[PDB]
Parts: structure tokens; C-alpha cells; sequence
């Protein structure tokens, strides 16, 4: 095989979004009412339970950082 | 929306006397004579088993109470308000049906945690 995609990719140049409608993107978002609160519903749902960090083995990983033992997940 | 609702009832949510006086086509009355008229059908004075007797050129009209559903107009401010303020719509003390039980109650409580 070999080392570039060798497929094209569909855009360069262009005749994808302007300033302008990142800018509308913020006009939704700062404009409250019930479009911005399902749209913040949504980021709650997707990302609002917090996260946990997993090393696989972990307990390898055993070094003195600062003069002190640590794992990568500790770190 | 909360003024126009309470402006409403006032003007719309009680019945309102309309004492209509003279024959129609018939002879002109002026403003010196529906102040006795005024008088004698005062809701001030009236109580409530008062009988009224006259001729057949006095009609005692009434402006009925207007139906508006002033209750579906507060239910739907309440729904935008708390959805706007992220709140269940159960803490602006309204109901919705479908929404009080399993996993839909679960989502909304959910969704406030």
C-alpha cells in the first residue's frame, strides 16, 4: 500500500463557513430561550457526568516525579 | 401576558348589567331619565332576591361572561418561562399529562441533576 491517501478529499480553494456564521452560531447560543436551553440540555446529556481517567497497566507505570511515586493516572 | 389575563377578568370575567329603556322606534330617552332608571336598578342597592316589576318597555339585558381560557394562556407563559429558566414546568405549580410518570419523569429529573 502506501503512506498518503491517495483519495482525493473534496474540497480546496472554494468557489466552508464564514466569520459571519460563527458568529450566528454565537447569536443562537447567547439568545436564551427554549432553543438555547435543549441545545445546553444536549451538552448536559453528552458530557455532564464528569469523566474518569483509565492507564492500562497502570501500576507499571510507578516513577518518582518530583521525589515522590506516581502513575501516568495520578500524574 | 400575567396583566392582560388580570385585565381581562375584570372587563370579561363577570356578567354585567345592561338595562335597555323605551320602546324601540319608539319615544327618545334622555340622560335626566336613565339616572332614575339608575336608581331603581343600582347593583349597589340590589340585593340578591330583589323582583323587578314594569312595563313592557323596560328589558333587563345582560352582558354575559365572555369564555377566554385565561387557565391554557397562564399554563403556556408558565411553559416558556420555566423552560427558558431551565426549571420543570412542575415548579410553576402547572401540570402536563404524559410528562408525571416513568422513564419521561425520569428524563426531565434527570436533566435538572
Amino acid at each position: 500500500a502506501s503512506s498518503t491517501p491517495q483519495t482525493n478529499v473534496d474540497s480546496m480553494g472554494g468557489g466552508d463557513l464564514t466569520f459571519e456564521d460563527l458568529r450566528d452560531i454565537k447569536d443562537v447560543r447567547d439568545s436564551g430561550g427554549q432553543v438555547a436551553q435543549l441545545m445546553d440540555y444536549k451538552a448536559l446529556l453528552n458530557f455532564g457526568e464528569g469523566c474518569e481517567i483509565h492507564v492500562e497497566g497502570d501500576d507499571e507505570t510507578k516513577q518518582l516525579v518530583d521525589g515522590e511515586p506516581m502513575t501516568l493516572s495520578e500524574w | 401576558n400575567e396583566a392582560a389575563i388580570n385585565q381581562a377578568i375584570e372587563l370579561h370575567g363577570f356578567p354585567q348589567r345592561h338595562v335597555k329603556v323605551g320602546k324601540e322606534d319608539g319615544a327618545p330617552v334622555r340622560d335626566n331619565d336613565l339616572r332614575r332608571v339608575r336608581t331603581i336598578f343600582d347593583p349597589r342597592t340590589t340585593d340578591a332576591n330583589t323582583a323587578y316589576f314594569t312595563g313592557q318597555d323596560v328589558d333587563v339585558e345582560t352582558l354575559e361572561a365572555h369564555n377566554f381560557d385565561y387557565s391554557a394562556i397562564h399554563e403556556m407563559d408558565m411553559r416558556n418561562l420555566t423552560t427558558a429558566l431551565g426549571l420543570p414546568l412542575e415548579a410553576g405549580n402547572v401540570g402536563a399529562d404524559g410528562l408525571g410518570s416513568g422513564k419521561p419523569a425520569e428524563l426531565r429529573f434527570a436533566l435538572l441533576k
